[PDB]
């Protein structure tokens, strides 16, 4: 598993190369902004149960077929399995937010996911909706201008949205 | 690759738990230490050719038989002198990589794993590299915590060879 | 309704406290970004018709089911409804930007709006899409570097993002 | 809460319109005036204890019966003197709050609404508080437009008391 | 018990490794964060009784039935009032402990382990304890990073209950 | 396993008590001394290999019967194990130094060790000598006044001798 610093380290090693100042600066500016990355993880994690539960309620409100008898999310075992997937995906996304690199989400969560859903008949389209709803909730919470020193979280928020869209693409 | 951040993540994942405050404190400590770490890495990188050329001569001066005894494993030759310098730059590069990552990871994956196998197989002796690392410590010019950071990782390499 | 300053004051009253010397410094900083805040509001407002109509056109091109007969935005009465909502949300976003605080958007626009659409049969998902398109257009316009004294508006644009993010979060 | 910004927004929302230049100009005036009003709020805050104790003393010297008449509503006891000093700091604190907000809102919401019911119910006479406010105006030592700002919110409370 | 210091040691112990620079960074981060943490912990310990009472009244108010329904599980008797207030103190004592340790370990071990089993067996609704913690979050008085520290372990309890 | 903070918390919970200012103050004081604690672990750890080898060499010179044929440290397998044991004890001592509490050392290293030696035939008195050598070397290295901001680490050096003598007591 790589964090953002290890990713640059590994790319330089494959070339046999010390780092350049462009690379030093890059990473060092990443550090300088680090408090914002901690607030984002703290904010999404601290609200995970709400993010999952509202996203799930929204999804089944939009796609009622999922919870009709016979629906892929009907019965309590399949509903809880759905909710579990929603927490797991949110979990691995926040891991990636902390790392600054997709690799932990990619290796331990996304790889093989689409084939998994294609195997159980779970509609990956609908998983994708659930992921986009969690994305909108998480970005609102993390980017919430209330209750935090004001500053520019914009590059970071584009990164977070990146990880969520990457999940959504992966499951459908 | 082992860093403070991947280790914090690894701990949560092993327990199936979202990240907690427990872990965010770890990474903050990494971020605040990173100021000293990249200074040292910057200084070692900007002055690597000196450190390398001087650590090589340092090994020759302490084990001058490595400059004359016949064999592949010795800096008896041009090719050998070039190998030895290559190896020493490798250790230096890895020290800077650890400083950038804030952990032993890069050195562990790229150099220490298999280290004993390689030195035994090619009859290279650890004390050779230990002296080169001693030289790097003594001449990086670092002060303050930048210096403490560099020497932590240089001593780690040395422990590993011992 | 609170603006940024009124919020600091109401937080301090609940404590029975005077403001700190640190807090006053923080407030000087708000005052200093004044001109940029006005630029942003002027710029978004002056282009509101375009922002709304381009966003709605893009939405109906992506989601033609909305304008199929039977669709939620079919009939001129419903289409006008839809554009009115878009207009309203943007208006309330622009108010939050003037205020430097989300409370006017949250209290007069967002609170109860999910339940409203759920009850209407309006797909909040699609609404969130319209909001994201207005978002990307508004920020591009407010942060357009031509025809303005050059400088750095990144924080202000981070904050503006936050108000759109709330909006889009709130409608599913 | 009434401020120049919430008035501007409240104007346009009542008419269901976007903000116009009409409202942006008013907010700009508020940003411009903030230099002087935040200077006033800081200075009063920094000097607050002495202003409060001095105001209380002005009240007692002007209305000495407040320190001798027996009754919970008077400052004739340790506790009535604490109540009074408390109230006077409330007044000063709300003046600083108006200055920070750029408007009468804070004082309107937290103090003036209900003011005269409370003074009547609890037999507190408005003239006591007017003298304390006069004392504060006379001794905050501010000058220029910062003076004008402080005095505007003080004379506003005095009006409310009259 | 889970703290940043035990996680660090546990990490190295599990690789049968001496501590490295990777781990000491985690501890320093905790040491620096302890300033906000220990401040939040002291504040809630001082204000404990009132947060607890305020919290129970907040709960009895959002769930009026908890005080009218007969049933040993309800605060509809003096015994159930004392049970409920005892419980709320337990939650608060657990936040304080997490602040002192710099981690969730104490709450995990002493309250979250088996939490679901108890609330089910004894018919205690999670919503009640969630309201209580919401009240504590809203009324502790903290500002800055102390507040951040208290609400993280409060929101962690809320999550556990959700 | 407990650290100094968790031990206080575990004591308090057993009584149902919030912490006293005594304990708050004590633990806060450990935190302001924390830089020294980190210096000591890093210093000892960075010299681990030589602390162990010098101590082993010194033990065998005082106790050559251990390496005579038949002795407990004779053969390379037994020599490796003895050296290993020395590394293991030192490492757990350094865990205890970081934690500010002997519990990790007690639970995971010292508990049952005396009986293990009695079983195998290993002279625990000699292990205690080996441990007491590593202590003298470790403290001298941790408390070297060169290359470090000057100050008094006497309180800490006493704590550290604490953990070594505990360990040595437990095998002897
Ligand atoms: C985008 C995420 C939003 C922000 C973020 C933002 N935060 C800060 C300051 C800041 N954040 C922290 C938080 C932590 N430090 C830790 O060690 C941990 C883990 C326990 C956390 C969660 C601190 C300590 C600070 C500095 C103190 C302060 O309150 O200012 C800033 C200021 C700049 C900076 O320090 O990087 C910003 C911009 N603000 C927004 O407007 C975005 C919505
Ligand atoms: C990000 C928004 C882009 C900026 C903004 C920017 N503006 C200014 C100066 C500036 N803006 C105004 C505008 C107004 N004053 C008012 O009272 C009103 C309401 C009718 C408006 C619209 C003024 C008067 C000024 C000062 C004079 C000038 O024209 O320069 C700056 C300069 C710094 C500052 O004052 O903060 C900037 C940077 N420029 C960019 O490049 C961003 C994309
Ligand atoms: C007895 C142990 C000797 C001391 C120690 C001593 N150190 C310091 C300051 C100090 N030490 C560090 C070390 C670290 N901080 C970290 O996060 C890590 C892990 C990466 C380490 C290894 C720092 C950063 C500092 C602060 C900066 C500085 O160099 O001063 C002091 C000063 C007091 C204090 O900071 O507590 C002392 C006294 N000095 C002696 O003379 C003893 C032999
Ligand atoms: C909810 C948004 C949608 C679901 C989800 C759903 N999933 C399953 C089974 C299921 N899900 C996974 C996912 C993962 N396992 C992992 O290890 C990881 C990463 C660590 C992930 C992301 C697996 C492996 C499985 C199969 C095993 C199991 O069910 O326990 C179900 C139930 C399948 C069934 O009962 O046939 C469901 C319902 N379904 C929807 O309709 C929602 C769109
Ligand atoms: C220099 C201090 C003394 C040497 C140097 C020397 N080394 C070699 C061969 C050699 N060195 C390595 C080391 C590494 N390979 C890696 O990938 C890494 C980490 C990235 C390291 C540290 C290896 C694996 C090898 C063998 C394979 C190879 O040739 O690259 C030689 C030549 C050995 C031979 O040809 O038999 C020499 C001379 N010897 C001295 O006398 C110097 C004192
Ligand atoms: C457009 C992108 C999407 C719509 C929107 C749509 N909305 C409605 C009705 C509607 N919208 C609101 C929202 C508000 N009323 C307020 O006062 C405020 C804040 C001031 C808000 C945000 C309300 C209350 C209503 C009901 C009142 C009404 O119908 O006029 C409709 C029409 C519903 C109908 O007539 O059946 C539509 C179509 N529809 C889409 O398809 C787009 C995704
Ligand atoms: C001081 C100039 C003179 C006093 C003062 C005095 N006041 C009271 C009671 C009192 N004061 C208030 C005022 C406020 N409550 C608010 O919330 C606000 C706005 C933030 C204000 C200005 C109230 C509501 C009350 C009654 C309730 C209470 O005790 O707090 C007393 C004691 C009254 C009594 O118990 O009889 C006194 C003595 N009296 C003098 O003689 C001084 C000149
Ligand atoms: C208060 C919000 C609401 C209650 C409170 C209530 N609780 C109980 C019994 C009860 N509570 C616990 C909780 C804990 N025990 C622990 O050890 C810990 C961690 C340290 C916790 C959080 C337990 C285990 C029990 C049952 C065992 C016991 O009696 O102690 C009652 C009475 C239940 C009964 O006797 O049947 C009540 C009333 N009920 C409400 O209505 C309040 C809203
Ligand atoms: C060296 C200074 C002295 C010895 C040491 C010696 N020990 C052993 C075997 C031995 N030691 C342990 C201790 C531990 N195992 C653990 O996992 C832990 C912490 C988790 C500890 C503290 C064990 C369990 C064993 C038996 C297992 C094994 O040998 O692999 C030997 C081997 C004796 C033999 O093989 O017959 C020795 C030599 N001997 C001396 O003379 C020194 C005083």
């Amino acid at each position: 598993m790589l964090d953002a610093f290890a990713k640059v380290v590994a790319q330089a090693d494959a070339r046999g190369e010390f780092l350049t100042n462009a690379q030093f600066d890059a990473l060092s500016n990443l550090v300088k902004e680090g408090n914002k990355r901690l607030d984002a993880v703290n904010r999404i994690t601290s609200n995970a149960s709400t993010i999952v539960a509202n996203a799930a309620r929204a999804l089944f409100a939009e796609q009622p077929q999922l919870i009709q008898p016979g629906g892929n999310a009907y019965t309590n075992r399949r509903m809880a399995a759905c909710l579990r997937d929603m927490e797991i995906i949110l979990r691995y996304v926040t891991y990636a937010i902390l790392a600054g690199d997709s690799s932990v989400l990619d290796d331990r969560c996304l790889n093989g996911l689409r084939e998994t859903y294609q195997a159980l008949g779970t509609p990956g389209s609908s998983v994708a909706v659930a992921i986009q709803k969690m994305k909108d909730a998480a970005i609102a919470i993390a980017n919430d201008p209330n209750g935090i020193t004001p500053g520019d979280c914009s590059a970071l928020m584009s990164e977070i949205a990146g990880y969520f869209d990457r999940a959504a693409a992966a499951v459908a | 690759m082992k860093t403070p951040i991947t280790e914090a993540i690894a701990a949560a994942d092993t327990q199936g738990r979202f990240l907690s405050n427990t872990e965010l404190q770890a990474v903050d400590g990494r971020f605040k230490r990173a100021v000293a770490s990249m200074e040292a890495a910057r200084a070692l990188t900007n002055n690597a050719q000196s450190l390398i050329d001087g650590a090589a001569q340092a090994v020759y001066q302490k084990f001058p038989y490595t400059t004359t005894m016949q064999g592949s494993q010795y800096a008896s030759t041009p090719e050998g002198k070039a190998k030895c310098a290559r190896d020493i730059g490798y250790y230096l590069r890895m020290v800077t990589y650890c400083l950038v990552a804030g952990g032993t990871g890069p050195m562990d994956e790229y150099l220490i794993a298999g280290l004993s196998e390689i030195n035994s197989t090619f009859d290279l002796s650890p004390s050779w590299y230990i002296e080169a690392l001693k030289y790097i410590k003594a001449n990086h010019g670092l002060t303050g915590q930048a210096a403490v950071e560099a020497n932590a990782y240089i001593d780690y390499a040395i422990n590993a060879l011992s």
